[PDB]
């Protein structure tokens, strides 16, 4: 562990200081469909040409984001992207820009993301939901060891692969940071306390966001919501939560333990760090080397129907790419 | 039910990431 995660900081640092930058060229693949939309582009299922490899290609609009004030936030994320290697991390194959928009070529991972099955399911299992839990808890260890950030989980992030395992996508907010930070962002649902209250904060944010998911998929539904993001605040920051009668009492102690408002006693956050979680009693029966390596058997495997085939996402309206003439924002991006 | 008050809310779709 100690010595897997020495050679992954390695091995990160390296791709760090020295970002691949135009590694492939929009002409070489075939658009076919939209599989996500977003407020600076979309993300279109896409055909490698020279390959016959399909992928997800994520394209922002880069006036967009120049507009929005996302600039460093998008930066960080190529270059992060980049130089991470990770199972359970959806892979960028290829980054490019062009003189309208910045691209970058995810794995396709086709079974779509866990919030779709989650809603239509109705609520997981605890078994169900521990197996996809322990994921997240390994994915966090590796993230965090290298300073990274992540600030986005929820289901709608957890796409679902072949083999059923998870594949965290968007790492629009992932900043890699050593002392604490302040930007407002992540999803309302998701914020820890420390956020909604303005106060500086860590790593800890992603612990509190793992106890909202882990609510969310075993319950169905979060602990804090309504209809309008200012009441979702105010139930967040009362730290208040009750548990469906059908959560098991381990699940429930685990749950108080990392929706912990007192950041000297949140789970993740302590002198045992993420022991503490690994070693709860709720995760008694995982195999972390097993999950790791991916044979444990899943809960759940995607209806697969061929290499490129789109149903296990929405329908969204489609956009042609225009690319203009003139180059946008060259000084903002320079490093992209 | 916490599950109908849920199921009958605004916020059963997608969630958007909110910032600054
Ligand atoms: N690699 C990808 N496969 C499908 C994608 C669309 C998408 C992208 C982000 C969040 C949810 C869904 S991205």
């Amino acid at each position: 562990v100690k010595e897997f995660l020495a050679k992954a900081k390695e091995d990160f640092l390296k791709k760090w200081e020295n970002p691949a930058q135009n590694t492939a060229h929009l002409d070489q693949f075939e658009r076919i469909k939209t599989l996500g939309t977003g407020s600076f582009g979309r993300v279109m299922l896409v055909k490698h040409m020279e390959t016959g490899n399909h992928y997800a290609m994520k394209i922002l609009d880069k006036q967009k984001v120049v507009k929005l004030k996302q600039i460093e936030h998008t930066l960080n994320e190529k270059r992060i992207l980049q130089a991470v290697n990770f199972p359970f991390l959806v892979k960028l194959e290829f980054s490019f820009k062009d003189n309208s928009n910045l691209y970058m070529v995810m794995e396709y991972v086709p079974g779509g993301e866990m919030f779709s099955h989650l809603r239509r399911i109705g609520r997981f299992s605890e078994p169900h939901a521990r197996f996809y839990a322990a994921q997240i808890v390994l994915t966090f260890e590796y993230l965090h060891s290298l300073d990274l950030i992540y600030r986005d989980l929820k289901p709608e992030n957890l796409l679902i692969d072949q083999q059923g395992y998870i594949q965290v996508t968007d790492f629009g907010f992932a900043k890699r940071v050593k002392g604490r930070t302040w930007t407002l962002c992540g999803t309302p649902e998701y914020l820890a306390p420390e956020i909604i209250l303005s106060k500086g904060y860590n790593k800890a944010v992603d612990w509190w966001a793992l106890g909202v998911l882990i609510y969310e998929m075993a319950a169905g539904y979060p602990p804090f919501f309504a209809d309008q993001p200012i009441q979702i605040y105010e139930k967040i920051v009362s730290g208040k939560v009750r548990f469906p009668s059908h959560f098991s009492s381990d699940l429930k102690d685990l749950l108080r333990n990392l929706l912990q408002v007192d950041l000297t006693k949140r789970f993740g956050n302590l002198k045992d760090g993420v022991n503490d979680i690994k070693n709860h009693k709720w995760f008694a029966t995982t195999d972390w080397i097993a999950i790791y390596q991916r044979k444990v058997e899943a809960p759940f495997i995607p209806k697969f129907k061929g290499p490129g085939d789109t149903s296990n996402f929405d329908d969204y309206e489609e956009e042609e790419i225009r690319v203009s003439i003139n180059e946008k924002c060259g000084k903002e991006f320079s490093e992209f | 039910t916490t599950y109908a008050d849920f199921i009958a809310s605004g916020r059963t779709g997608r969630r958007n990431a909110i910032h600054d």
